[PDB]
């Protein structure tokens, strides 16, 4: 109230404003999934639209052969933050010969997003993130907050109504964490899953993103014909 | 007024109101401990299942510094972890000029006037955290607890976070019933069963448990985690006591 | 981290008043009082030696100093803020000065390098104006005696005599009594100590009084014979006996 | 006051949204993406009858393959339209090639959000920014002083835009041709024009792979003016 | 009033800030004391262990600087350490640069010309303490300096610090009347620390443990602290007296 | 964070005035007036200290007059120690210039720099502007003798006669009055002392109250002299002029 | 470049300046203006390292022309010989100086006198009657110390001049082209088309 | 440096340090400028409440920036002498490496540029100053006109007025002002010029001053007398 | 004093068919008078149908061969995917290569 000026400012209570606030940009943005079983994980992205003449925004970025995210809040911001990790999945490689370890990678993208947390001037990134990657101990989804917290987990959803998806996969849990060797099944169970956000409007061809990796299959993309399989 | 909507303004009764807000923050956060030993230090923590989705033992909190310091902290978790690049930063420093690994008071110091740094200027907000960390080295073991303020000292025993209170009060019985010293193994278990008992507080979710333990005996004087075997025996010596 | 703060903290307000200049002159006001009287064969510069405590040694406050050997200041106003500009003074007359010239600054110019100093506080970001007024007595070859007045605004004055700080508006007026353009230095001396126990409440002596002179050269405070051209400083420091030896015939 | 990055508690940044508006004052653009070409059209409005109307360039070339428009502040474009410049003829220095008219308009959004306490402020400025490449055909895109960038088929920004909009979410299919798209875009300005439109008070242009981007003349837009109003006054 | 919350003057030409960082000074409720012997300088201060939880050890607000000189602080630890650490740093560069061991009151002049900085720069705070400056100089004997946020500093007979400061300052300026001399007239740091405690529980009137006090020692060319144990002995020969 | 405590110096009022330069003048109108007055065969500069005190040494002094280089001089209105930093910088200036091209710098290349300088703190930096106005009496072989005013704005304008400080508005009637362009340097020598004797706050105009300039071609020969008058000086000229 | 020279008569200086740009065993140009007017009393002939001379010349014209305008005034020759040689005195201190050998020939208007000014790439200013750089001295500072004389007319200095061209075809090891010669007066600057 | 964002937007999408440079501008004195079929001319209110003035050493409100090319302006007189400076220097750097002087359009789009550049910058402040700027291209007979804004839009003008009651002086010129016919001599032009000024100024005494620029650099001041003519016949006219 | 280059031997060879192109290299890396390896490849697959071989002295050719790869990596990034045309590719190594020409790699370059 008198706190929420700028992100140098605790409140009475001890909390931070400006980040409160740019965790809401995430609420205000459209829905998207994550899941993983042992060998794949995956990504559903519900995109937006301007109008019935626009394209509709994308959500999904790859960050590397092995890993990349899903956006939701400030598109901007998570090309910034995709561009860092981006550069940290490359120096890894060409400084070390190693795949960058998704752990690792959320570490980078926490202590990234704190810094603009704690100094005059900035302001933290709006915009949250699902990280999957399939690295050197399996299949891995990452949440990232603005806020600088980056979870590890078996699934779960972020944006507007994300709560329905996040019950469904609370739900759902011990089946889809075996759902081993086979991508198609593990796409159904996230698009099932996104579907419990949906509301006055169901999955189109252009309205759906999907994004697959694990053990023997790169971080890929799926929109438009390609998404058909699964509506 | 309105001495409190700037960090490092003076209230005309001393005080820094941003650091008292950011110790909020810290009681705001989840539990954690440590216990000073024989021939070490044990930490411990309280994680909240938010979600059965959170994957279990994959998301640690407690971090090492350098080989033989640990460093467990409650409040807002990005702010600990930022503390921690720095004091990593300063033990490779130490130990590149001086060869020898970092000396726990010398570490502490180095925490503390950079925290204390964050309290000093209007451009930077005060740390968002309460830290428990220690280690052995030359002189022996060596437990600390750093608050916003860059306050610090060193202790017997220490708890921070929501379950601060029934922590100290457990805390207080062990160093009354135990003046001639607690064993490392032991310490493991009532490091355990504070946590538990420290959990009344914050009860709606149900938690992790999480230990770690540098001791000049049973981890040759290196911070190790406490897995397996042995977290699963310190557990149940918790359950145990809660019934 | 970093000073922010690269904007004035010292603005004009709608009346035109400089209002921290002002506020730096009203904590002048409130120090405690300091005076010069410049004689024809000299420049006297007394000030009163208030202790904090009984428990003080007052003679480690110096609140008289050396600028060169033949400059020396005192103040009203904020003892720590004299002490750094003395620091300050004492570097200019070198660096800006002795370092180019091979001599020590004229005291206008030493006088005109402090005010800079403080009217640079007055306008840069980020600082407040010094909280003192300075006198600073001096003498060299081709001006003679001078005695110079500086305020927190960097404005400086030459003076025949005048005081600052506590009990200026009275001691002011007992000096325009009192100066004339023929008195020699011991009247001054004098004169000074007259002037000066008007504003002293408690014990008056060469203990609570602090006092120096530019005078004569003293060749027995230089610290080496042989170079006969070289006679020592002008600025001499009284020992609080030569006080009390003054004011039995007081 | 308070800081030029500063979150609202909706979640959106203050000067972002105020630059928004900004841009609701400015003039209209329309554009429309046909398989034959893109058009673009711009509404002039000389504020007042001694200026002359043809040093109004709102319409702009920034490669030979693409072309943009603007509404707002519409100085705050120059740097824009120069960075955008920079960027085409460097990437075919550096890959012998025309660059594509997504990465342009990415490039150019890039510039959007580098603004605090780098520039002082966000643009004032939304522009339309329209091209052929061989990969993704003939694109039109909505870059804003947010940093985001939509695709069209069509699209008005300015005043008259939720009019126009609504407009050409009726007149837009996929089989548009050139000419079409040009009468439209003619139609669509008159409509929300506050003066009544001419060839001096309204522009048009296009981008066609095989001629690249050209801004038309005064008579060529004359003559598309005079066939506008006989084919709406049969019927 | 923004005139309040950065070090600028007020209209009565006053810093708020550094008047309110003297009230800092007591925070900690402590005080202390320091006194000059023939051969010695001594600093004793209250040492208050609230918490049974702490490593009493740790718990300290005397700090070695040099060799030669100690420092007591009356104030919270954060600042306390923060002038600890950069008068070592001082005094280190001060030896190397000029070949010397940096004297006690010079230290304390470049410490109050460093806390003169804080209250005319406005993104610098004063710190809140005040410290106590300790040695037996080469050249000037056992002195006693003492730096407070405003930048003042002067050399003392002796003086106390904290609360309860004033008590201490006239039973000290009472005794001075009485014994007509600069210093306590006594041949070992011993019984100037015993004078030390004995009139500390006089002017606070109360008892000590060798646990409830801090006692800080200068000689000839090395400071040192008493171990409780040292205080425990001084304590037993006060009470034998 | 800082931006709480900014008066922010440079920016517009909403009638497109610049706050700090309005306040700047308003400062300077309670300064002692200096006067300029330019005649076909030399320069007057004229000004009144500020009340003095008897014991205020009054020949070692100067308060509004200062040396530019051998041909310029200027008379302050506002704040000295200001105006000092301002000075330094012109004679640094008109130094540069001389080195550069072997010759003295046009009277109205220096006044431009100056008042340049002053413009760039009402523009950028967030400083407050410098609270000063000067009166540039001097001659070239260009343009011959000038005078020029320059305020904290940085504008800058040339005059036959001017007034800076307090009391401008009727000091101004007075000289627009009587001024004649055929004039004297003894004219108006005698013109500015008799407006400061009708506009000064004081009893009435003596000696020590006053700083004197002239600029004439008064020594050898189509070259040029600056005559800073000492007190006995003022003190003369103001018997020859029956104001004593 | 290699061969500028400069006289200075009663009412006009004269200045001629080589044609040839010969760079290896090839003379790549026979009509080279080695020559820029600084101000329209003002020229200024250069010599010396390839690409510095001309750089310098229209650096120097950019900062004259700048003054020109700002101050509606051209500087006097003096001025400007002043200004020309500071920049040399700078760069023979720089991390690369210009190696650049000029004469300033110009006609100050407010004392009717036409001045000439020698200066080469370390700075080195003279006001000369007649000036040459380079290995051109060597013929013309002697013949002129016999020939010259201090009132003689633009025709006269013109006749001088073919005589010092003359000499320069007869005894210089290399083939110059000829010289464009250029009167700078109260009139301005003009150009001698046939020489 | 000082970093301050003085330039910025307000909730209804205005920038009101650039609205309130603009009110700067209405406060300044008045500047006209009109271009004929052969010329352009500019004319320039100057303020009468100022006598004792010196007109030999003022300076003049019409500024050339080449020998082409003049600026007038309406606003803040200090602020002017910066952009003024430097467009003279862009002129002489676009000489020295286009081997070509400015473009009318080229100096004008340089000096709108700084302007814009002021109003998102930190630590600055808009100018307080719109310009007038006129002449002929190199090698170009074409008449041109321009002006700027602190905002840094500007345009193409047959005739144009900026300044204190230049609203006044510009609905004169809109009625005044044939496109189809432009001011065919310099006489006629300077008449229409001056004619407009006098709709606002006062006497057309020590009060207006004109400028009139042909092609190839040849760019005169006129002086009171032929001024004064101007302002008479005009009146005499008048009486109807 | 110290010399950055050496030389690492072998012999590279491209030749272009209708529909088809060849990079062909010996797998012998040497310095001096002595033999490496006698299986270090030179010829690599960059993706898009690129072949590289940067024949000289080995560091340098690796270190540009590495930057050429990461060229390829990004130029997916920021291009939405597009294949990387050799005459794209080609002209980017110019750069690549005159980047350092105050400092050069020292190899022969073929793709």
């Amino acid at each position: 109230n008198n706190y929420d000026g700028d992100t140098v400012t605790f409140s009475p209570t001890g909390r931070l404003f400006q980040v409160e606030y740019a965790l809401e940009a995430i609420k205000q943005g459209s829905v998207t999934v994550g899941l993983r079983s042992n060998t794949h994980a995956v990504l559903v992205a519900l995109k937006r639209n301007a109008d019935e003449l626009s394209s509709y925004q994308k959500k999904i970025i790859k960050c590397d052969e092995h890993m990349g995210l899903s956006l939701a809040g400030l598109a901007p911001d998570a090309r910034v933050l995709s561009n860092y990790l981006r550069q940290q999945c490359n120096y890894s490689s060409l400084v070390f010969n190693r795949k960058l370890a998704v752990e690792r990678a959320g570490h980078l993208l926490c202590d990234k997003a704190q810094k603009n947390t704690q100094s005059y001037g900035g302001r933290p990134y709006g915009v949250g993130l699902l990280i999957i990657g399939y690295d050197k101990s399996g299949a891995h989804l990452l949440e990232f907050q603005p806020s600088g917290n980056v979870t590890e987990l078996y699934g779960t959803a972020i944006g507007a109504r994300s709560q329905g998806a996040k019950t469904y996969l609370e739900r759902t849990l011990d089946t889809f964490i075996k759902i081993d060797g086979n991508p198609d099944e593990l796409i159904k169970a996230g698009v099932e899953a996104i579907s419990q956000s949906l509301r006055d409007e169901s999955l189109t061809v252009d309205n759906l993103s999907i994004a697959i990796v694990g053990k023997d299959t790169p971080f890929t993309i799926y929109d438009g014909e390609a998404v058909a399989k699964y509506i | 007024t309105g001495y409190d909507l700037s960090n490092s303004v003076f209230s005309p009764d001393g005080r820094n109101f941003q650091v008292e807000y950011a110790v909020k923050a810290v009681e705001n956060g989840t539990t954690s401990i440590g216990i000073k030993c024989n021939d070490g230090v044990v930490f411990a923590v309280e994680k909240l299942i938010t979600s059965k989705l959170l994957v279990p033992q994959k998301n640690v909190k407690i971090q090492v510094v350098d080989r033989h310091i640990g460093c467990v902290y409650s409040g807002l978790i990005p702010d600990g972890r930022h503390l921690v690049n720095r004091g990593r930063e300063e033990a490779a420093s130490f130990k590149k000029l001086y060869k020898t690994p970092i000396p726990i008071p010398a570490f502490a110091d180095r925490l503390g006037q950079y925290v204390q740094a964050h309290t000093l200027y209007n451009s930077v907000r005060p740390f968002g955290v309460s830290t428990i960390f220690g280690g052995v080295d030359k002189n022996g073991a060596h437990l600390y607890m750093l608050e916003p303020s860059g306050s610090y000292w060193g202790y017997k025993g220490a708890a921070t976070g929501k379950g601060r209170q029934s922590a100290k009060a457990e805390l207080e019985k062990l160093v009354d019933h135990h003046p001639e010293g607690l064993s490392a193994r032991e310490a493991v278990k009532q490091a355990a069963k504070i946590i538990y008992l420290a959990h009344e507080d914050n009860k709606e979710k149900d938690f992790e448990l999480e230990i770690s333990w540098c001791s000049l005996s049973e981890t040759n004087g290196l911070h190790k985690f406490v897995k397996g075997d042995l977290l699963q025996e310190a557990i149940d010596f918790a359950q145990k006591e809660i019934n | 981290m970093t000073d922010r703060y690269s904007f004035s903290l010292t603005t004009f307000s709608p009346s035109g008043k400089l209002g921290q200049i002002d506020y730096a002159l009203t904590a002048v006001k409130q120090g405690v009082t300091s005076l010069g009287i410049k004689a024809t064969n000299g420049v006297v510069i007394a000030t009163e030696k208030k202790s904090s405590s009984p428990l003080a040694m007052s003679e480690t406050l110096s609140k008289v100093s050396l600028l060169t050997p033949d400059i020396g200041a005192v103040y009203s106003g904020m003892g720590p803020d004299y002490r750094v500009l003395v620091d300050k003074s004492r570097k200019v007359a070198h660096t800006s000065y002795k370092r180019i010239y091979g001599e020590y600054p004229p005291t206008k110019l030493l006088v005109s390098e402090v005010a800079k100093i403080m009217q640079e506080a007055t306008q840069s970001g980020g600082v407040r104006p010094f909280g003192v007024s300075l006198l600073i007595a001096g003498h060299d070859e081709f001006n003679g005696f001078s005695l110079y007045q500086v305020d927190p605004s960097g404005s400086y004055f030459p003076w025949k005599a005048t005081a600052i700080g506590k009990g200026s508006v009275a001691a002011k007026t007992f000096l325009e009594k009192r100066w004339n353009d023929e008195l020699e230095l011991e009247d001054a001396i004098h004169i000074a100590l007259l002037t000066l126990k008007e504003s002293v409440e408690g014990e008056f002596n060469g203990d609570t009084i602090e006092l120096a002179i530019i005078g004569d050269e003293n060749p027995d405070l230089l610290g080496y014979t042989g170079i006969p051209t070289d006679k020592g400083p002008r600025f001499r420091k009284l020992t609080s006996q030569e006080i009390n030896d003054r004011l039995e015939a007081l | 006051d308070r800081g030029v990055s500063t979150f609202s508690p909706e979640g959106r940044l203050f000067q972002v949204e105020y630059s928004l508006e900004a841009i609701k004052l400015g003039s209209t653009a329309i554009g429309i993406a046909t398989k034959e070409g893109v058009v673009l059209g711009v509404e002039k409005r000389a504020t007042s009858p001694l200026l002359e109307s043809d040093s109004i360039e709102k319409i702009v070339e920034i490669d030979r393959h693409i072309g943009c428009a603007m509404s707002g502040l519409t100085a705050d474009a120059r740097s824009m339209i120069e960075h955008a410049r920079t960027a085409a003829v460097t990437h075919n220095l550096y890959y012998d090639e025309d660059i594509n008219v997504e990465s342009l308009t990415q490039s150019v959004c890039d510039l959007a959000l580098r603004f605090g306490e780098l520039m002082s402020r966000p643009f004032g400025v939304a522009l339309l920014i329209a091209g052929h490449d061989a990969d993704d055909g003939y694109q039109l895109f909505h870059a804003e002083p947010s940093g985001t960038f939509y695709r069209y088929n069509a699209k008005a920004i300015g005043s008259g835009s939720e009019g126009a909009q609504a407009e050409l979410l009726n007149e837009w299919h996929s089989s548009l041709t050139l000419k079409e798209a040009e009468l439209l875009v003619l139609k669509i300005l008159k409509q929300v024009m506050e003066e009544k439109l001419d060839e001096n008070n309204a522009q048009l242009s296009c981008i066609t792979k095989q001629d690249g981007f050209k801004i038309y003349d005064n008579e060529k837009t004359a003559e598309l003016i005079k066939e506008l109003k006989e084919k709406e006054a049969a019927e | 009033g923004y005139d309040r919350h950065i070090t600028i003057f007020s209209p009565e030409g006053r810093l708020y800030q550094v008047e309110y960082a003297f009230k800092a000074t007591n925070q900690t409720n402590i005080n202390s004391l320091a006194v000059r012997g023939k051969d010695c300088t001594v600093v004793i201060s209250q040492k208050k262990v609230p918490d049974k939880l702490l490593d009493p050890t740790t718990v300290s607000y005397i700090f070695c600087i040099s060799r030669t000189i100690g420092m007591v602080v009356n104030g919270p630890i954060p600042d306390a350490r923060n002038a600890a650490l950069r008068a070592k740093a001082e005094a280190a560069e001060f030896r190397y640069k000029y070949g010397y061991d940096m004297p006690c009151d010079v230290l304390a002049k470049r410490m109050a010309n460093l806390s003169q900085i804080y209250t005319q720069r406005a993104y610098m705070r004063p710190l809140g303490v005040i410290l106590t400056f300790v040695s037996v100089d080469e050249e000037l004997g056992p002195s006693i300096y003492k730096t407070d946020p405003a930048g003042y500093y002067v050399g003392y007979k002796a003086t106390a610090t904290g609360p309860k400061q004033q008590e201490i300052t006239t039973n000290l300026e009472n005794h001075f009347k009485k014994s007509k001399i600069d210093h306590i007239n006594e041949e070992s740091w011993e019984k100037v620390v015993e004078f030390a405690i004995t009139h500390m529980i006089d002017a606070l009137g109360t008892e000590f443990s060798k646990n409830d006090l801090e006692v800080g020692v200068a000689t000839k060319d090395k400071f040192f602290t008493l171990s409780a144990e040292n205080i425990e002995e001084r304590l037993v020969a006060i009470a034998e007296q | 964070g800082s931006r709480r405590y900014d008066s922010r110096t440079t920016i517009f009022s909403p009638e497109g005035r610049l706050y700090q330069v309005e306040y700047a003048l308003e400062s300077i109108s309670h300064a002692g007036t200096a006067i300029g007055i330019m005649a076909s065969d030399g320069i007057v500069l004229a000004a009144e200290r500020k009340v003095t005190s008897t014991l205020l040494e009054q020949d070692t002094s100067t308060e509004k007059l200062y040396k530019l280089n051998d041909k310029i001089a200027v008379a302050v209105a506002g704040l000295t120690a200001d105006a000092e930093i301002l000075i330094n910088t012109a004679r640094i200036h008109a130094q540069n210039y001389l080195k550069t091209y072997n010759e003295d710098i046009p009277v109205e290349i220096l006044v431009r720099r100056l008042s340049d300088i002053k413009q760039g703190y009402t523009q950028h930096g967030g400083l407050r502007p410098f609270g000063v106005s000067f009166i540039y009496a001097g001659y070239d072989d260009r343009y011959g003798y000038q005078l020029y005013t320059s305020n904290p704005s940085g504008n800058y304008t040339g005059w036959k006669a001017i007034s800076v400080g307090a009391n401008t508005s009727a000091a101004q009637t007075l000289l627009q009055m009587d001024y004649k362009d055929d004039m004297k340097v003894d004219d108006a020598i005698e013109l500015a002392l008799k407006t400061l004797s009708k506009t000064t706050d004081s009893s009435a105009l003596t000696y020590d109250r006053l700083e004197f300039a002239t600029i004439r071609k008064g020594a050898n020969d189509g070259e040029v002299y600056q005559k800073i008058f000492k007190p006995q000086e003022i003190k003369d000229i103001l018997v020859k002029t029956g104001i004593t | 470049m290699d061969i500028i020279l400069g006289i200075r008569v009663q009412d006009s200086v004269i200045l001629a300046s080589s044609k040839a740009v010969t760079r290896g065993i090839s003379v790549l140009k026979d009509s080279d203006d080695k020559t820029r007017q600084l101000s329209p009393h003002t020229l200024m002939s250069f010599a010396g390292e390839a690409g510095d001379t001309v750089q310098f010349a229209e650096y120097i014209q950019a900062n004259i022309q700048l003054y020109s305008i700002r101050e509606d005034y051209e500087l006097s020759p003096q001025a400007v010989s002043s200004f020309v040689r500071q920049e040399l005195a700078k760069s023979i201190r720089s991390r690369r100086p210009y190696q650049v050998n000029v004469l300033i020939g110009g006609y100050d208007k407010k004392k009717n006198k036409p001045e000439l000014y020698q200066i080469d790439y370390l700075g080195t200013k003279v006001e000369l009657p007649y000036g040459a750089h380079g290995y051109s001295g060597f013929y013309t500072f002697s013949l002129l110390d016999h020939h010259y004389r201090p009132d003689m007319t633009t025709e006269e200095g013109l006749d001088l001049l073919k005589l010092c061209v003359q000499e320069l075809e007869k005894r210089m090891p290399m083939d110059f082209k000829g010289v464009i010669v250029k009167i700078v007066d109260k009139d301005g600057i003009r150009q001698v088309d046939d020489f | 440096g000082y970093d301050r964002a003085l330039s910025i937007f307000s909730p209804d999408g205005h920038i009101f340090q650039v609205e309130y440079a603009l009110e700067a501008v209405k406060r300044g004195t008045c500047a006209v400028g009109v271009k004929g079929k052969n010329c352009v001319v500019l004319g320039c209110e100057r303020r009468s409440t100022l006598k004792l003035q010196d007109t030999r050493i003022t300076p003049s409100k019409v500024s050339k920036i080449d020998s082409h090319v003049v600026l007038s302006f309406s606003g803040l007189n200090a602020d002017s002498r910066i952009l003024i400076e430097k467009a003279r220097v862009e002129a002489q750097s676009h000489r020295l490496t286009l081997e070509d002087p400015v473009t009318v359009e080229y100096l004008t789009r340089y000096v709108a540029g700084v302007q814009q550049r002021y109003t998102q910058s930190g630590g600055v402040r808009p100018f307080g100053v719109s310009t007038l700027i006129a002449g002929f291209d190199p090698r170009d007979d074409e008449p041109k006109l321009y002006q700027t804004e602190p905002s840094g839009i500007y345009s193409s003008w047959s005739a144009q007025t900026i300044g204190r009651n230049s609203k006044t002086v510009r609905e004169f010129l809109e009625k005044n002002y044939d496109r189809k016919e432009p001011p065919a001599t310099v006489e006629e032009c300077v008449k229409l010029t001056v004619r407009s000024l006098l709709e606002v100024v006062q006497t057309g005494a020590k009060n207006i001053e004109i400028t009139v620029v042909k092609p190839d650099s040849d760019i005169v001041a006129l002086s009171s007398e032929e001024i004064n003519q101007y302002v008479t016949q005009i009146e005499q006219e008048k009486q109807e | 004093q110290f010399n950055p280059y050496g030389d690492n031997g072998g012999t590279i060879l491209g030749i272009a068919g209708e529909d088809f192109a060849v990079l062909a290299g010996d797998t012998r890396n040497i310095t001096d008078y002595s033999i490496n390896s006698r299986y270090e490849p030179k010829v690599f697959d960059c993706g898009d149908n690129i072949v590289m071989s940067a024949n000289g002295f080995a560091a340098d050719g690796d270190a540009l061969v590495k930057r050429f790869k990461n060229s390829v990596k990004w130029y997916h990034f920021d291009h939405n995917d597009k294949k990387l045309s050799i005459n794209s590719a080609a002209r980017n190594i110019q750069h690549l290569l005159y980047g350092k020409r105050f400092f050069p790699y020292y190899v022969h370059t073929i793709i």
